[PDB]
Formats: structure tokens, C-alpha cells, sequence
């Protein structure tokens, strides 16, 4: 993009034209144009457990509404369970055999064995009014931290225009922990931190693992400032020393921006204007710089270093004489590693 | 691993996924037997 | 005659043309070619120039489609320097598209329709894998009506059905027809034509084909 | 002339991705061949525009100077319904034709 | 049988994505690295910046003619996207 | 893959490991793979600026490029060959950012002038490390200044992405895979990541690295891995088959020595036999070539002693077969070399001042020397060492040539021995084995500096243990095999071959 001069000699006559192709923010863009859908999760209630059926089961609702000035046609609903959940085959033949609804034969004779992705064929769906339906899951896998699940809905005529929802029972709406600062987005789908119960608090064991790759930086630092934003806030320390050199210069000692995720603080708040150790690795750090800031993840490790009249308790005594071994023994004989 | 079952690592991956290729030119030399040469060309697959 | 590696392709990605240049003969000739290629509208965008003298009558060229393109139908068209006159031209079409898994065929039972035939037009459905397997899932077909550049779609036409074995069927009856037009004149229908269009699903629900049968 | 594409193995099972395989090509000695391989899928979704020694052929039929299937409607006709120019020193001679194109086609 | 996965793409660009599957109790095994675009949010857009007539021997006067183009201002541009200047001229017969 | 051009200008960075995690074991293993490395190297004749470092928590530099003597190979070796890994035991960390930075300090000109040649310099970079970098920062950022450096990236029309090569050793019993595979070069269908069991076979190792680009001509130049067939191991080995009426089936062996020139015995073909009767097919091929001309030595005569009343005389027994078409180098066709060359002056690494004189002696010392021949088993080509008794039992060699049926009359046996005969064979000071009537024309094979030189013809053999396919039965104690010298009819050579651009002295 860049303005010139034309000029023009001679006799005759003729046309400029000049024109611009470029990439330009989308403005009220509807992603789920046409469609208004919603997708709830639930557990089952006190009904369910009455006839001693004595398993993980929970109720899943889909409800949509199109948008058009009339009722739209034929559509498909495309449903993903959550991982290790199969849903209820007595509900899906009653939903099956009614009107404006179907379910392939091939589909419905699946039942517990692979019946992961179902497929819901709905002749028409209401423009006025949401339209619903609703069926049980169960699992049979046992598996942790499962897979958030999905629907997503379109028509036979056209797949451009169509909805997904996504489901979790404890991400609310099944959404990605995504964190944002401004323009620039980086994912935080992690557990906020590791090893901060220490029923039996080593040093030996410690030292062997800061000589792993895995820990780049271990850094004494100061709390300075806690500032608030909306899903996020950040927190001002102030580095002391590096005890290990990591991916970035000491220079001198001076603010460095430490981020935690609005998930996180529920988990752990810091305090301010007390010491803490801190160790990470090289993937923590975020932005360029000189906006570098550090996202406290599952790779990285905090605690709490007593100030000099807070050592004085004789528990936290130890935990200063610890504290302060680690500190010179990193420092001088490095790692054999 | 001392299972059943292929380890992860050693598992390789097909990745070459062109949608168009043997865009090449060759010339019929070959013997002409009754005119007609054979030519045989040995080929790359993709994945 | 102007030769594509591909009948359509995706923006930000390369453009092989192979031009044979023959005499009224159809003998390699040798001589200067002007070519150019036009965006949807006519623009020429890029143009080339070349002799195929010492080449065997094969003129291996390449462009590069940028990211900033007007998806639409593009066109390649060449002509002689000592005969601008005569200009020909080959086409291609440029589109975001994902490669399918499997194909769809539909083919009536007669590639025509008898107005009154009772039992209406048969139009049999199959689907295969790209790698020559069978295919199992769902299908959505719907027909119409096309005179000339005017097309009519009957919306009650409409049927479900699911592909077995590799194949369908699904028939379009004299009463649908009569029910889906509003004129019971059949000497009116003579000289006109049908169209069907079908949609295809695979019972994974990962992959959708959309044909068409039309004339 | 004559061009046939076919594999250079005798048969055996289908092909492995990426692997080796010999692509046997027969054709008139002298000839130049020019290659392109390219997935089925691709013409699933736009068949159009394929070039095939059929429609060349058929280029070359519409571009014919003759209009008339042979015969005419007398002796002076009949050469310049082919495409021909005839001339004596007694006096018969072709009709005159300016037009490149054939009159109203039929099709 | 299909088993469907959940992602976010992290950064812009042609982007790459790889998964693996092994059998029990058969060493048989396949893995598919594939890559799609990462595109950022908007679409594309062909606007116009201006179209003027030519005309030295009437406009602009004694047989030149000269003016300028302003580039465009596109304040709704995506950071760091591409944009492309598209000039096309085209004379008017005065033969009659 | 590494170039190997005699015109070139290259620096090799040699990057060994000292952590703890290695093990003395295996840092060993690190050293020998290094040394015979090295020694491939210099065999080829390129002569690289080396630089040796060796790190843990801090590197220690051992070579610097700049040196001159960094382009010792047997100095460098001994620089190598005195690192210990229990130098800096006590500081063994990993902190590799440092020894990339010290490696970038090398290649890297003082102030903002390179020196002429910088792009005409080639860079190679070899690690070895367990993976494990704990110490430091990122070190991969530092190989994309490496890259920025060399000028690699930089231009669409000169991407200079060959004249950097990093390869990669993962050694130790502990290793990171992921982290090697990034510090590694990525090139198509190049191998640069190499793991602890690499340690043996390491001739396959370097064939997968080592690009013969500038010396696939050069003669003596063998490939060792265990992939290879016969013709890998033997490029020269040369099989000649005649078949004619009356005289019947008859196959000799030969070596290659020029373009269009087999060396071959004499005694095998005759002038009778014709040219288009007479098959010759080179190793690495089996299509049987066809032939233009064979010089048999002028001074040749089987019945030379035929009249006076010996049966056979086997003096001069030496052949060149003229191929009609010239040969065409490669992995499993070459030369061997031939004494008193500029081949050969380079194979022993000589300066080219010096003499034919010189490098005789060196090939034959007043002492047993040892040797090898090539022969057929089953098809099959095998190496067999032997001594050529030129000490002092060389006058016993000589005198058990008599027991041979046909010369028991003989008087004098220095008159029917002539100084063209090397003579092998004998169980003093170690049993020899006897070659077969088919192993006859082939080369005598001596090992020196990585390569091979030829210095001997296969002739004839006082006892035929191998009479027909069958080797059975230990062999007698005065069992000779005699071989034609080359120094003898060096002249004639160096006359038949002085168009062929061997480089004689
Ligand atoms: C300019 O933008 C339009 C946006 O729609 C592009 O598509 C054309 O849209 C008009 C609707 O106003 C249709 O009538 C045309 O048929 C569309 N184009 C084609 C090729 O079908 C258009 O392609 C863009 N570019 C140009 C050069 O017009
Ligand atoms: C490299 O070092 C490892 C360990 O440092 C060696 O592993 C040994 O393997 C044998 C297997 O029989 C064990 O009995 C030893 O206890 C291991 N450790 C030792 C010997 O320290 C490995 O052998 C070494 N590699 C080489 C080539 O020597
Ligand atoms: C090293 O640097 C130059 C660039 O400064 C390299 O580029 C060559 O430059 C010369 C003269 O400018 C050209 O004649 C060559 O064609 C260039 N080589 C290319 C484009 O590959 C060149 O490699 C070196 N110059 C030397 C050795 O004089
Ligand atoms: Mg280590």
C-alpha cells in the first residue's frame, strides 16, 4: 500500500482506475450465523440413583432456535461425547421414532460398544422457539480429566453456516483456558502449580531435581505490587539474584512481571512485600522483549521465603537455615549432571 | 517397552501429502520393437 | 492446447501449465506464443511470452497464485505473435476446498424422463472410497427443474435416504412432479429439463460430498 | 501415433505409500512424453475443462471449411461445398466463396 | 471409527498438527502429519481507492496532465496482513 | 553431508561432552570414534582446520582453527588422544550455551571485515553431548547466530545452507532425544543424529555423512561398511573370462589401473586367443566388455627355457587388456594405486617433493613385510594375508621354488628366479595361504595410511593346494607363491601410460 503520481501526455482520452485488496477486521461478524444454540450439562438427579443403579451418569440437553424469517428445513445434529461416555440407548429410541426426527438404523444398533459421535437427523427446526430434546450419558472407562465434548449443527444444503457448543462440567462452558493480554492470546490449559503440599520437605532431593533441564531459571525474588485486571492479574517482583542463569541476564536485579491466570488465584494468592522462590523453565516466559512477563503454570514451582524477623519461629528457623543452603549450593558446585 | 505393542517413537509418519506430482518429461528412445518403445520409469509414491 | 497439473486449486499455491504448440497439422511447430491469464471478470493478470523452437512443440510455464485472490473461475488464453486473432483459451477455478474421501454418482435409470411414465424417474445413487471401498452412510437428495439459465426447485422433492452397500435409490414420482409444479398442462413440460443435486454424509459424520445431475 | 501407460510390475498387491513402484509407458520411438499424476479426489470435485485426444479431435471438426456432406446441387457446386477451388482454360470454374464460416448450422 | 479431538491454534501460519495409532498384539502401526492454515479473523476485501478520467489535451491544459493517489488508510486493517495495490487503465476510442 | 574437495577450505569444530552423565566407557568410545574419524579424513587427503574443545560446566579449548598446526591430523590426534576425562571431573556440568559461544567466537573475524574466502570457507560442526543441557541458557538460539554468521538463509538465489553441516553424537546411557533432534541440521534424506550404539560400525557411520564429491577418481580408496558386497571392498578386482574351441573355458582375475587399462598376467590369455573371443567384466557390473588391444610385455616367452630343457618359464608374466570403452569411476569402480605416483605420494602423505627413491624403501623394507591377496570362494571375494619374504629368510623362499615338479634338474636357482618374482607362501613366521589357478592376474594388496597400494601381480604357486574348486588339506611347508614385481617393468608402464594423467614421479 503505497500512494504514487500519474501523469498523462498527449492527445486522446482513457480511465484510471485503481482498487485495494486487503485483510480487514471482521465487524459484527455472526460465527454462529443463522442459529441460536445452547448445550447444558448436568448430573443426574436423586431419581436416577433410586433404583440403586449406582454409576457416573449425567443428562445432557440440546435446545436451538434458527434465525430466518421462516422455519428451516432439514439439518443435522452432530454430537461428541465426553471421553468414555456413552450415551443412553433407551432414550435415543424414543427420541428416534418421532416426528420430524430420525436416527439411521446403521447408527442406532451401535449402542454402548462405539457410540462416541452420534448423529441426529431433524427434519425442521423451529424459527420462533427453542426445540429441544435431552438424553442420558454414562461412563464406563474411568478415565480422569476427561475430553470436553461437542455439538455442532448444520443443514443439508449448506455446512458454511453452522453453530458448535462444547461442554465441561467444571470449565462452565467447556471453552479453552485461553489467556489474553490486549491483541495477544497464549493458552493456559495447565494446572497452576506444582508441588506446594510438601508433607515431607526435602533438600537433598531438591537440589538434584533444580540440575534438571526442565528447570532454567531459579530465581529469589520479592514481591513488590499485585495489579488487578479482569481474567488476569499480574504481579510485580523483584529479582534478588539468579541462582541458576537461565534463558535471561540478571541485570542487576529489577522488576520482572509474573502473570496468574484468574483459575489460579483461587488456588494460591501470593502476598505481597514477602520473598519467594521461584523456578521455571523456558516456555514460561511470554511476549517479547521489553515486555517479557512470566505465567505461573504446571512447570513452574513457588514458595514463600520468611523475611529475617519472620525467621525467627522455630519451624520457620529450619526453613530459612534450608532456604539459605540451597542457595549456596547451587551457586558454587553447580551440577555433576 | 517390553509389551505387545509398538512404541511411539519408533512410530513414523506419513506426511508427504501433494495433491498433483510426476510433472516430469521423458523422451521415447528406448528399442523401437515394431515401432513402438518401452519405456520404464521408476516412481517415488507419495503418502 | 493449453494443459493444468489440476482442474482447481487453493490460494497461495503454485500453478504448473504445459502449452502444446502444433501447426493445421497437428505437427510440433515452432514459433513465438503470447499468453495471459484473466481473473473472473477478464483482467489479465500475468502474461507470458515464449518460442517453442528446439523445444518439441512443449511449453512448460509456472505462476504463483498470491493469498489477495478473487476466488471465482480463471482462465488461461494464448495466442501466436503472427496470428493475434486467433486466441485460445482453457480454464480453471480457484476455491478453499478440503479433499474428500469418497466419491458420489448419481445416475438415473434413463438420462432422460417420459412425461408420462407412472412410475417416475429412477435415479440410482453410488458412493465409493477414493481407495475403492464401499461406502456406508446417509444421504439428502432434492431435485428441480431447469429451463434455460432458469431454475425452479421443488422443495417437497426432498427425500432421506441411506446409502447401503455403496449405493442408494431414490425415485421422483409423476405425482411429485405434478404436485411440485402448479401447471397440470403436461405438453407444457415437454422440451425442459430436470436437475437433481444430492448430499451425502458419511455415517462419521467427518466427511460430505455434494453432487449434482442436471440436463 | 500410439501412447499407452501401464505398470511395470506384472501385478501384486496394491501399492504401499510412498513406495517404490515402476510406471511402464509404451509409445512410438521418437516421441516426447510429458507426465502428470494426480488424485481421483480432485475431479470429484471439478471434472471440468479435462483435455482428451477425442475433444481434439473434435476442435479439428469444427474447424472443417466443408459444410455439405458431400454431393451439391450441380457440377460447380460440388467442389466448393468441399473446400476446393477449380479452374480451366475452357471456362468452367468453382463458385466464388468469401466466408470463412459455414451458413446457419443446423445443430 | 472416528475419535474426535478439541485444540486451539496458538500461532498465525501454515501450521502443523500430527497424530499416531499402534494395534495390540499386531506390530502394525500409522501415523498422519498434516498441516492447515492459521488464518487471522477477518476476510478478504476489494474495495475501490478512486477512479478519475484522462484527459491532457482538455484536463490539466497544454497536453499534460498529472494528479495523485492517496494511499489507502484502512483503519480497519488486521495487524501485520497483507495488502495489495491494485492499478488498471484503460483508454477511451475517439474514433467514430 | 561433508564435501570432501582438495581444493576446498573447511573447518571442522570438534565439540566433546565431560559430564558426569557420560561415563568413562563411553567418553572412550567417544575418542576412538573421533580417531578413526579423523583418520578417514586425512586418508582422502582433504586437510581441514580443526578445532578441539572439550566442556562441562566451563569448555577448554584445545585446537583453534587459526593455528596452523590445526591442519596436523597426527597432531590433532595427539592433542585429542591426551584429553582425559577425569581433567575437569569435579566441574562436570552441561552447559552448552558456552561451548556454541566459544565455537562462534572462532569463526567469527575481528571487527566488521571478514577475510577474503569466508563464503568460500565450509563450516562443520560435530557434537557429542547426552542431550542433557542444565547449566546456562537456550543453546539453540546461539546455532541460529551460527547461521547468521555464515551468511546461510540470507539470499533466495544463494541459500548457503550447504556450507554448514551439524552433526550430532548421542552418547552416554542417558540421553534427549528431543533436544538433539533440534540442535541437529535438517536436510532431506541426510542422516545427521547418530545414538550410542553407532560406536560399532563405523564405516557405516561416515558413508552416511561423507560426500566423495571431488574424489571419486582418486585410486586406493576403499569403503568398509558392512553394507557393502565384494566390489565395495574391492573397486579394482577385474574378472576376465576366455572362451574358445580346443583351449575351452578359462577365467583369470585383474585389477584396474587406468581409463581403459587392465593389469592382468600373461601366461592366462596368448595372441591366439582373439579379441572378440576375450569377455572382461569390471567390478560392481556383470555385462562383459568388450576389448580392443592387449599389450603383453615384450620381454614375455613361456617357452623361453623350452628348448634348453625346462618345461615352463613364467618371466615378465604381466598383461594390459585395452577395454574398447572407457570406464567411468565410482563407489564400486576404482583404480588401485601404483608406486611412485602423485596418487600415491598424496596416500602415503608426503610432501611432493619427495622421491621415487624414497617411497620404494618405504614399500620395501630389508624385513618380512606383510601383504594380502584377493581370491574367490564360492563367488565370493576374500582378503588373505600373507608375508612377502624379503628379510632374511628371502633366500629360503627362493631355494623351495625347486621343489615345484618340472624344475628338479635345475642347477642354478638364481638362474630360472629372476629378480621379477616377489615371492610369498610358507608357514614361517605364520602359515600363508596359496592362491587358486583362477586367483592368477590379480593384485598384491599392501595396507598403509588408511588406503591401498598395489605392489604385485599374482603368478604362479609352487604347490596347486587348489586344483579345481577344491582348497582341501593344510599345505606343505615349502609352499611358494610368486608374484611379478612392479618396480621391474615400471619403465614400460610409465611409457604405455604417460597420456593417462597418473602423475608418475
Ligand atoms: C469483489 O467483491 C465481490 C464481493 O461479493 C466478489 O464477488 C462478487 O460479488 C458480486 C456481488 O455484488 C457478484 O455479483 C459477483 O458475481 C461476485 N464475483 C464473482 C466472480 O462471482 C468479487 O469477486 C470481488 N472481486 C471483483 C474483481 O469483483
Ligand atoms: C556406556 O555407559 C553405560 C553406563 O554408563 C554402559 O552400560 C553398562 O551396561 C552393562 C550391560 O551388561 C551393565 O552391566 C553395566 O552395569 C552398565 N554400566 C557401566 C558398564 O558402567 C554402556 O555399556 C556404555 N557403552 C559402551 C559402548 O561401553
Ligand atoms: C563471496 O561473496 C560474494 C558476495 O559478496 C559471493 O557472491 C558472488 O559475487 C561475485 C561478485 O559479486 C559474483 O560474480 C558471483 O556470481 C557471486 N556468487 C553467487 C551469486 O553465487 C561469492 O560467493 C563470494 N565472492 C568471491 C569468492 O569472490
Ligand atoms: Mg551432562
Amino acid at each position: 500500500n503505497e500512494g504514487f503520481t500519474v501523469t498523462a501526455e498527449g492527445k486522446g482520452q482513457g480511465t484510471l482506475s485503481v482498487v485495494t485488496m486487503y485483510h480487514a477486521k471482521a465487524k459484527d461478524q455472526l460465527t454462529c450465523n443463522k442459529f441460536d444454540l445452547k448445550v447444558t450439562i448436568k448430573p443426574a438427579p436423586e431419581t436416577e440413583k433410586r433404583p440403586q443403579d449406582a454409576k457416573n451418569t449425567m443428562i445432557l440437553e440440546i435446545c436451538t432456535r434458527y434465525r430466518g424469517d421462516q422455519d428451516a428445513t432439514m439439518s443435522i445434529l452432530d454430537i461428541s461425547m465426553m471421553t468414555g461416555f456413552a450415551p443412553d440407548t433407551d432414550d435415543l429410541k424414543q427420541l428416534a421414532n418421532g416426528v420430524d426426527r430420525y436416527i439411521s438404523k446403521y447408527e442406532l444398533d451401535k449402542a454402548f460398544s462405539d457410540r462416541n459421535t452420534l448423529i441426529i437427523y431433524l427434519d425442521k427446526v423451529s424459527h420462533s422457539e427453542d426445540d429441544c430434546l435431552a438424553f442420558k450419558v454414562h461412563q464406563y472407562f474411568n478415565v480422569e480429566l476427561i475430553q470436553p465434548g461437542a455439538v455442532k449443527v448444520y443443514a443439508y444444503y449448506n455446512l458454511e453456516e453452522s453453530c458448535t457448543r462444547f461442554y465441561h462440567p467444571e470449565k462452565e462452558d467447556g471453552k479453552l483456558n485461553k489467556l489474553c493480554r490486549d491483541e495477544l492470546c497464549r493458552c493456559a490449559e495447565e494446572n497452576c502449580f506444582i508441588q506446594k503440599s510438601d508433607d515431607k520437605v526435602t533438600l537433598e532431593e531438591r537440589l538434584d531435581k533444580a540440575c534438571e533441564p526442565g528447570v532454567d531459571y531459579v530465581y529469589k525474588t520479592r514481591l513488590v505490587k499485585v495489579q488487578l485486571s479482569n481474567d488476569f492479574d499480574e504481579y510485580i517482583m523483584a529479582i534478588e539474584q539468579t541462582i541458576k542463569s537461565g534463558s535471561d541476564e540478571v541485570q542487576v536485579g529489577q522488576q520482572r512481571t509474573f502473570i496468574s491466570p484468574i483459575k489460579c488465584r483461587e488456588a494460591l494468592k501470593l502476598e505481597e512485600k514477602k520473598h519467594y522462590l521461584m523456578w521455571g523453565l523456558s516456555s514460561d516466559f511470554w511476549g517479547e522483549k521489553p515486555n517479557l512477563s512470566y505465567i505461573i503454570g504446571k512447570d513452574t514451582w513457588v514458595e514463600h521465603w520468611p523475611e529475617e524477623d519472620e525467621c525467627q519461629d522455630e519451624e520457620n528457623q529450619k526453613q530459612c537455615q534450608d532456604l539459605g543452603a540451597f542457595t549456596e549450593s547451587m551457586v558454587v558446585f553447580g551440577c555433576p549432571n | 517397552l517390553d509389551e505387545d505393542i509398538i512404541a511411539e517413537e519408533n512410530i513414523v509418519s506419513r506426511s508427504e501429502f501433494p495433491e498433483s506430482w510426476l510433472w516430469n518429461v521423458e523422451d521415447l528412445k528406448e528399442p523401437p520393437k515394431n515401432g513402438i518403445s518401452t519405456k520404464l520409469m521408476n516412481i517415488f509414491l507419495k503418502d | 492446447f493449453i494443459q493444468t497439473d489440476k482442474t482447481i486449486y487453493t490460494p497461495g499455491s503454485t500453478v504448473l501449465y504445459r502449452i502444446f504448440t502444433v501447426n493445421h497439422k497437428l505437427l510440433p511447430v515452432g514459433r513465438t506464443v503470447m499468453v495471459n491469464i484473466e481473473n473472473p471478470e477478464g483482467i489479465p493478470v500475468k502474461q507470458d511470452s515464449l518460442s517453442s523452437q528446439n523445444q518439441l512443440g512443449v511449453l512448460p510455464l509456472s505462476w504463483d497464485i498470491p493469498e489477495l485472490v478473487n476466488m471465482g473461475q480463471w482462465k488461461i488464453r494464448a495466442y501466436y505473435e503472427n496470428s493475434p486473432q486467433q486466441v485460445f483459451s482453457t480454464e480453471f477455478e480457484v476455491k478453499e476446498y478440503v479433499l474428500p474421501s469418497f466419491e458420489v454418482i448419481v445416475e438415473p435409470t434413463e438420462k432422460f424422463y417420459y412425461i408420462y411414465n407412472e412410475k417416475g424417474l429412477e435415479v440410482t445413487i453410488t458412493a465409493r472410497f477414493l481407495y475403492g471401498k464401499k461406502v456406508e452412510g446417509t444421504a439428502f437428495v432434492i431435485f428441480g427443474i431447469q429451463d434455460g439459465e432458469q431454475r425452479i426447485s421443488l422443495p417437497e422433492s426432498l427425500k432421506r435416504i441411506p446409502i447401503e452397500d455403496g449405493s442408494g435409490e431414490v425415485v421422483l414420482s409423476r405425482k411429485v412432479l405434478l404436485d411440485g409444479v402448479q401447471n397440470p398442462r403436461a405438453e407444457d413440460l415437454v422440451g425442459k429439463s430436470l436437475y437433481v443435486s444430492a448430499t451425502v454424509i458419511l455415517h462419521s459424520g467427518s466427511d460430505m460430498v455434494q453432487a449434482e445431475r442436471s440436463g | 501415433g500410439s501412447l499407452v501407460v501401464k505398470s511395470g510390475q506384472s501385478e501384486d498387491r496394491q501399492p504401499v505409500p510412498g513406495q517404490q513402484m515402476t510406471l511402464k509407458i509404451e509409445g512410438d520411438h521418437g516421441a516426447r512424453v510429458v507426465l502428470v499424476a494426480v488424485d481421483k479426489g480432485v475431479f470429484v470435485l471439478n471434472k471440468k475443462n479435462k483435455l482428451t485426444q477425442s475433444k481434439i479431435w473434435d476442435v479439428v471438426e469444427k474447424a472443417d471449411i466443408g459444410c455439405t456432406p458431400g454431393s451439391g446441387k450441380d457440377y460447380a457446386g460440388v467442389f466448393s461445398d468441399a473446400g476446393l477451388t477449380f479452374t480451366s482454360s475452357s471456362g468452367q470454374q468453382t463458385a466464388q466463396r468469401a466466408e470463412l464460416q459455414c451458413p446457419q448450422p443446423a445443430a | 471409527l472416528s475419535v474426535p479431538y478439541v485444540i486451539v491454534p496458538l500461532k498465525t501460519g501454515l501450521q502443523e498438527v500430527e497424530v499416531k495409532a499402534a494395534v495390540y498384539h499386531h506390530f502394525i502401526s500409522d501415523g498422519v502429519r498434516k498441516s492447515l492454515k492459521v488464518v487471522p479473523e477477518g476476510i478478504r476485501m476489494n474495495k475501490t481507492v478512486a477512479v478519475r478520467t484522462l484527459d491532457p489535451e482538455r484536463l490539466g491544459r497544454e497536453g499534460v496532465q498529472k494528479e495523485d493517489i492517496p494511499p489507502a488508510d484502512l483503519s480497519d486493517q488486521v495487524p501485520d496482513t497483507e495488502s495489495e495495490t491494485r492499478i488498471l487503465l484503460q483508454g477511451t476510442p475517439v474514433a467514430q | 553431508k561433508i564435501v570432501l574437495d582438495p581444493s576446498g577450505s573447511m573447518n571442522i569444530y570438534l565439540v566433546l561432552d565431560g559430564s558426569g552423565s557420560i561415563g568413562a566407557s563411553n567418553f572412550t568410545g567417544a575418542k576412538k570414534c573421533l580417531v578413526n574419524l579423523i583418520e578417514k579424513v586425512a586418508s582422502y587427503g582433504v586437510k581441514p582446520r580443526y578445532g578441539l574443545v572439550t566442556y562441562a560446566t566451563y569448555p577448554k579449548i584445545w585446537v583453534k582453527v587459526s593455528e596452523a598446526d590445526s591442519s596436523n591430523a597426527d597432531w590433532v590426534t595427539k592433542q585429542l588422544n591426551e584429553i582425559n576425562y577425569e581433567d575437569h571431573k569435579l566441574k562436570s556440568g552441561t552447559n552448552t550455551k558456552k561451548a556454541l559461544q566459544a565455537v562462534y567466537s572462532m569463526m567469527s573475524w575481528p571487527d566488521d571485515v571478514p577475510p577474503e574466502g569466508w563464503n568460500r570457507t565450509r563450516h562443520v560442526i560435530i557434537l557429542m553431548t547426552d542431550g542433557l543441557h542444565n547449566m546456562g541458557g537456550d543453546p539453540i538460539t546461539v546455532i541460529d547466530e551460527i547461521r547468521d554468521l555464515l551468511y546461510i538463509g540470507k539470499d533466495r538465489k544463494n541459500p548457503r545452507e550447504d556450507y554448514l553441516d551439524v552433526y550430532v553424537f548421542g552418547v552416554g546411557p542417558l540421553v534427549n532425544q528431543v533436544n538433539i533432534n533440534a540442535l541437529a541440521s535438517k536436510k532431506d534424506n541426510e542422516q545427521h543424529v547418530f545414538k550410542v550404539k553407532d560406536m560399532e560400525n563405523l564405516e557405516d557411520v561416515f558413508y552416511q555423512m561423507i560426500d566423495e564429491s571431488q574424489s571419486l577418481s582418486l585410486c586406493g580408496m576403499v569403503w568398509e561398511h558392512r553394507k557393502g558386497t565384494d566390489y565395495h571392498k574391492q573397486p579394482w578386482q577385474a574378472k576376465i573370462s576366455v572362451i574358445r574351441p580346443s583351449k575351452g573355458h578359462e577365467s583369470c582375475m585383474g585389477a584396474v589401473v587406468s581409463e581403459y587399462f587392465v593389469l592382468t598376467a600373461a601366461h592366462c590369455f596368448t595372441v591366439d586367443d582373439k579379441e572378440h573371443s576375450i569377455k572382461v567384466s569390471v567390478g560392481g557390473e556383470k555385462r562383459d566388455l568388450e576389448i580392443e588391444v592387449v599389450l603383453f610385455h615384450p620381454n614375455y616367452n613361456i617357452n623361453g627355457k623350452k628348448e634348453a630343457g625346462i618345461p615352463e618359464f613364467y618371466d615378465y608374466d604381466v598383461a594390459l587388456i585395452k577395454l574398447k570403452n572407457k570406464l567411468k569411476y565410482g563407489q564400486t569402480i576404482r583404480p588401485i594405486c601404483l608406486p611412485c605416483t602423485e596418487g600415491t605420494t598424496r596416500a602415503l602423505r608426503l610432501p611432493p617433493t619427495t622421491t621415487c627413491q624414497q617411497q620404494k624403501e618405504e614399500l620395501l623394507p630389508a624385513q618380512d613385510i606383510k601383504a594380502l591377496f584377493v581370491s574367490e570362494e564360492e563367488k565370493k571375494l576374500t582378503r588373505k594375508e600373507v608375508y612377502i619374504k624379503n628379510g632374511d629368510k628371502k633366500g629360503s623362499c627362493e631355494r623351495d621354488a625347486q621343489y615345484a615338479p618340472g624344475y628338479d634338474k635345475v642347477k642354478d636357482i638364481s638362474e630360472v628366479v629372476t629378480p621379477r618374482f616377489l615371492c610369498t607362501g610358507g608357514v614361517s613366521p605364520y602359515a600363508d595361504p596359496n592362491t587358486c589357478r583362477g586367483d592368477a592376474g590379480g593384485p598384491l594388496i599392501v595396507h598403509k595410511r588408511s588406503r591401498f597400494i598395489q605392489v604385485g601381480v599374482i603368478s604362479w604357486g609352487v604347490v596347486d593346494v587348489c586344483k579345481n574348486q577344491k582348497r582341501q588339506k593344510q599345505v606343505p611347508a615349502h609352499a611358494r607363491d610368486f608374484h611379478i614385481n612392479l618396480f621391474q617393468v615400471l619403465p614400460w608402464l610409465k611409457e604405455k601410460l604417460q597420456d593417462e594423467d597418473l602423475g608418475f614421479l
